[PDB]
């Protein structure tokens, strides 16, 4: 069994989109 | 994610604190890409065997500001 | 042309190959199957010699023919060069580096013109690009190196 609770992701789930090196 | 194919998968592996789901910034990382190029509309998960976890969310194109570090990784973003 | 290992002493019948088929083979398709062919009105295929023939025969092959008669080793190769993400391509070349010099680079595609030599960057092992706050490309790694 499961359960279907509910929560808030807050800052969260952040990827590179390219892989190009960026500084400052 | 399966934009024109090429499969994208991104992973990051922290030990996480006292709680479950922070809000401490961590990046995601790619791993692999290839070109499946296969219809993508329903997903599935698999278990383990033995004798609060799973957290799936969504993602919708929007618009971001990253600061990039010096190093070149990521310390900040924000959502506009 | 493969006159030695599809020939040797005392003959060889090994290959076989379809002089009589129901209808035409369509493209890439393959037909293996032993049903004997009808002719006039006969179900006939008990019956083996006349008006009954086997559907295939043999390519039997010595080391003595004429050049129209000896064992060609054929190979066909059919691509598709359509829209799609490419998966086999050709070899491409690689060269030498000559830094601290004017060189018309073309590294992994991306091809322009500078100077490059050694950096004290600090890519991490995913990347492979460089730029800078206004897009153009800055650093880039080394393929081979
Ligand atoms: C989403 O989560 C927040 C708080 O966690 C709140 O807006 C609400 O409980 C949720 N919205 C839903 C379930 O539609
Ligand atoms: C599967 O994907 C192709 C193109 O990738 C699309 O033309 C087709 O409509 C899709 N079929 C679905 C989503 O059932
Ligand atoms: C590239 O391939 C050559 C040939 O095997 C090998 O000697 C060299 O160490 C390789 N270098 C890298 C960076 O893979």
């Amino acid at each position: 069994t499961t359960t279907q609770s509910y929560t808030n992701s807050f800052t969260r789930g952040v990827y590179y989109p390219d892989k190009v090196f960026r500084s400052s | 994610k399966n934009i024109d194919g090429y499969f994208k998968i991104y992973s990051k592996h922290t030990p996480i604190i006292g709680r479950d789901f922070p809000q401490g910034f961590s990046a995601l990382e790619p791993l692999v890409d290839l070109p499946i190029g296969i219809n993508i509309t329903r997903f599935q998960t698999l278990l383990a065997l033995n004798r609060a976890d799973y957290y799936v969310g969504y993602l919708q194109p929007r618009t971001f500001l990253l600061k990039y570090n010096e190093n070149g990784t990521i310390t900040d973003a924000v959502d506009c | 042309n493969s006159n030695k290992l599809d020939s040797k002493h005392s003959g060889n019948y090994d290959y076989w190959y379809r002089l009589f088929r129901k209808s035409k083979l369509k493209p890439f398709e393959r037909d293996i199957s032993t049903e004997i062919y009808q002719a006039g009105n006969k179900p006939c295929k008990g019956v083996k010699g006349p008006n009954c023939y086997f559907p295939l025969q043999s390519y039997g092959f010595r080391p003595t023919y004429g050049v129209g008669h000896q064992p060609y080793r054929v190979v066909v190769l059919s691509f598709e060069l359509l829209h799609a993400p490419a998966t086999v391509c050709g070899p491409k070349k690689s060269t030498n580096l000559v830094k601290n010099k004017c060189v018309n680079f073309n590294f992994n595609g991306l091809t322009g013109t500078g100077v490059l030599t050694k950096s004290n960057k600090k890519f991490l092992p995913f990347q492979q690009f460089g730029r800078d706050i206004v897009d153009t490309t800055d650093a880039v790694r080394d393929p081979q190196t």
